[PDB]
């Protein structure tokens, strides 16, 4: 009947995140778990059937029977933990109902943060260098677009960081007027 | 290892000559599951005979049920005819 | 409530004779059979009205595509087990998976499986293992307990969902299941073989099948031999059966809660 | 595991269409799946074994044909907008909670009309003077605009050869034109390498969009250039 797990979950690299989710099942075969990277297929995780908890790696998984519950749990948080968790629990007529999912998002944990807007040619207004605790606010005009933030691994450099890129047919000054930008942000 | 169908010919209630009753026939223990069950009145098939689907015992063995409304009578002998792959020929098993 | 079991059996036949089918499965909620699968029909189909009357038709419709998958996984067990045994020609494949509901609350659950109906392998849902019989029983063993989320999930089968359905089909068969019907009881004196006197105790009409019977001297069970007649279906729905001896006889019934005694 | 074709698919409304699945893994039961935003897999049909069949959640307009114990083909009998979703197959040696086992997936777009199919115009931006300065690092920005239906691939390849390092894609396109239901879509991507890296003459940068589109097939009336599966770069 029912399958319910948050709709998404925000955590920070290095730290545990515990994905909830809860069954209201007529009968009651197993609870699994999938992880499905974006755009890709889901791949099983975890099953569990009897009350206890699982240990798979930095993944563990955990069930209660009587408390119609089971948890996904994921410790030393890595950035490459970022998909959708799909939780699923099979009926007494052996058939799987799909939960609609749990985005999880991995906060880097921003070591220098240094913000700055920029203007690049082939314009483009790319802010960079933020810390995870900043959001970039959707455009106001029509003809101007601006994309939310996306975190790059220059695993070479033991480097994360933030940035988000604005664009019209306009200023870099201007560009982000829309978000709460940083204080102390460079402008050249 | 086969087994041989234990025949059991008895009446659903106490009989009494002239007074209707059912006549049944249980065919168990047998292993492996073709039978062929008869019913018979003076050698002669009854045709108007009632059956149980093939059923399951706990010792992998089976059993089945086999009846007919009847009226027992002194001069008429009614009986069981069973073949089984245990058995050379079929056996004819007479109520008492 | 009296102890009630559930149980379902699966037959499976290799190069069957003309007529009967490759595969069978039934269900069974005590005595009564329940639910019907063949490899002709391809369906599942109710024994009971009960049955028929309280499952909606995505129950039949659902468990008939489980039963055309299971249909196809005894086939090739089947086939695997005479590879191992080097048996050719028509050999038998059985499983039976059941639970019981004891009056005192407590459950039993057994899963076992046979092959020319002899015992094969046996589950202990409390050590999560199976018992093999031989050495090919054995194999299968080792390759069975490689899953250890299959054994689990069977052990909650037994133990959780098979309970749950027990009690739910108790329900709905019960003024089938539980109801009660006395024993009508008499007792036959004769003199057979000259000095021979035999007493039958004779017991039918009765509901559920179990009856207890038994003959007494004075007070204290007959230390001579008692015959024990077999608890025989009379075909109404009801029970009957016997307990003789050869010779102050008395015969002692008990059924469903009820002390009954008959002196001669 | 399970292949399934195709990964892209555009159909005009009442086009008849075939997916295609195959598991390799002695596997009995076979199911077709959809998965759209906000819910959880919802099962079309499903093959439980060789030799049958039965429906799922949500069974009208599609029917299944499982071929063989390998196969087991997904048809769409006259594409409706409705339609326009991912689909999954999957596979399961048994039936009572054995892992199931996912294909790739198929995106498939279903339009009344192919007249608005655009590939993307995909554009480089050289990193910032300022940045590279103020950081001693790069970062290489690229724009694929204007594509229809949202079927894109952006990948970067760094002298010839594929990088993922200092690689961030926007994991959801843009709509340019947000109050139109036949918005034309608009997609970002950075990377980002070392001051010294990009100075170094010699070192290339190219930014590749692979586009699914339409199909030797499909026909094309347009003064327009037919909108084919096509790789779009900038460098
Ligand atoms: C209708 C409910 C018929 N069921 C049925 C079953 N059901 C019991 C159980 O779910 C099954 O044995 C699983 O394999 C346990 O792991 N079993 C059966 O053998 N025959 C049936 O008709």
């Amino acid at each position: 009947q029912n399958i319910d797990q948050p709709t998404e979950m925000t955590a920070t690299e290095g730290a545990i995140v515990q994905i909830n989710c809860t069954y209201q099942t007529s009968g009651f075969n197993g609870l699994f778990w999938y992880q499905q990277h974006a755009g890709e297929a889901p791949t099983f995780l975890s099953y569990n059937v009897l009350d206890g908890l699982e240990e798979k790696g930095r993944f563990s998984s955990f069930l209660s029977r009587s408390k119609g519950y089971s948890y996904l749990l994921l410790k030393e948080l890595q950035m490459k933990d970022s998909a959708s968790y799909l939780c699923a629990g099979m009926d007494s007529n052996y058939q799987l109902i799909w939960g609609a999912g749990t985005k999880l998002i991995i906060k880097p944990d921003i070591q220098n943060p240094d913000p700055a807007v920029y203007q690049l040619r082939d314009s483009v207004c790319l802010f960079t260098d933020f810390d995870s605790q900043t959001n970039v606010s959707q455009s106001k005009d029509s003809d101007v677009y601006i994309t939310d933030k996306c975190v790059l691994d220059m695993r070479s450099m033991d480097f994360k960081s933030n940035s988000a890129v604005a664009w019209s047919n306009f200023a870099c000054a201007n560009a982000f007027n829309n978000s709460i930008i940083p204080e102390d942000t460079f402008f050249p | 290892i086969q087994r041989t169908p234990k025949i059991q010919v008895y009446s659903r209630h106490p009989a009494e000559n002239g007074k209707s009753n059912f006549l049944n026939c249980y065919v168990s223990g047998f292993h492996p599951s073709d039978i062929e069950v008869d019913l018979l009145k003076n050698g002669e098939r009854i045709e108007k005979v009632e059956h149980s689907d093939l059923s399951f015992s706990k010792d992998w063995s089976f059993y089945l049920l086999y009846y007919t409304e009847f009226t027992p009578t002194e001069k008429d002998e009614y009986a069981c005819r069973v073949n089984h792959v245990t058995l050379s020929q079929p056996k004819i098993v007479k109520w008492d | 409530m009296r102890t009630h079991s559930l149980r379902y059996f699966r037959l499976g036949v290799s190069d069957p004779i003309h007529g009967v089918p490759e595969f069978i499965s039934v269900g069974y909620v005590d005595s009564h059979p329940i639910t019907t699968y063949d490899s002709v029909t391809r369906q599942k189909e109710p024994r009971a009205p009960w049955m028929a009357e309280n499952l909606a038709p995505d129950h039949w419709e659902r468990y008939t595509q489980l039963l055309r998958g299971w249909q196809q996984m005894f086939k090739v067990e089947l086939k695997r087990l005479q590879r191992h045994y080097n048996h050719s020609g028509s050999h038998t494949y059985q499983r039976m998976i059941g639970c019981e509901l004891l009056e005192d609350g407590s459950t039993t659950g057994f899963l076992q499986y046979a092959y020319d109906g002899q015992d094969f392998l046996i589950f202990n849902k409390d050590t999560l293992s199976w018992l093999a019989v031989d050495n090919v029983a054995h194999t299968i063993k080792q390759a069975w307990e490689a899953n250890q989320h299959e054994l689990l999930y069977q052990k909650n089968w037994l133990e959780e969902e098979c309970i749950a359905w027990l009690k739910r089909f108790l329900e709905y068969g019960k003024d089938t299941l539980q109801r009660t019907e006395p024993p009508l009881v008499r007792v036959n004196r004769k003199e057979t073989f000259p000095g021979v006197t035999a007493l039958f105790c004779k017991a039918h009409g009765f509901y559920p099948p179990e009856i207890y019977m038994t003959w007494m001297k004075n007070g204290e069970e007959i230390v001579q031999e008692i015959d024990y007649g077999d608890i025989l279906p009379s075909g109404d729905g009801t029970y009957q059966a016997w307990a003789s001896i050869e010779l102050l006889y008395s015969c002692h019934v008990e059924h469903s809660g009820v002390h009954m005694v008959l002196q001669v | 595991g399970v292949t399934q074709t195709p990964k892209f698919q555009v159909l005009k409304t009442g086009q008849s269409m075939t997916l295609q699945c195959a598991q390799d893994m002695n596997h009995n039961s076979m199911y077709w799946y959809r998965q759209d935003p906000g819910m959880g897999l919802r099962l079309i049909y499903y093959s439980a074994s060789e030799g049958t069949t039965d429906k799922g959640e949500v069974p009208n307009g599609y029917n299944v044909s499982r071929l063989n114990k390998r196969e087991f083909s997904l048809r769409l009998e006259s594409a409706a907008p409705s339609q326009t979703s991912v689909y999954f197959c999957a596979s399961t040696l048994g039936q009572e909670g054995q892992p199931q086992h996912f294909g790739e997936g198929s995106r498939l777009t279903v339009l009344e009309d192919l007249k608005n199919v655009f590939p993307p115009e995909v554009a480089v931006f050289e990193p910032s003077e300022a940045e590279i300065s103020h950081t001693q690092k790069a970062t290489l920005v690229c724009l694929a605009t204007g594509f229809y239906p949202d079927h894109v691939e952006l990948s970067w390849w760094v002298n010839g050869k594929e990088v993922h390092s200092g690689v961030c894609t926007d994991p959801q396109p843009l709509k340019e034109q947000p109050a139109l239901n036949d918005s034309r879509y608009a997609l970002s991507s950075r990377l980002r390498v070392s001051a010294t890296f990009w100075q170094n003459p010699r070192n290339h940068f190219r930014c590749q969009v692979q586009f699914y589109g339409l199909s030797e097939n499909d026909e094309w009336t347009q003064d327009r250039a037919k909108p084919v599966t096509q790789i779009v770069s900038a460098e």
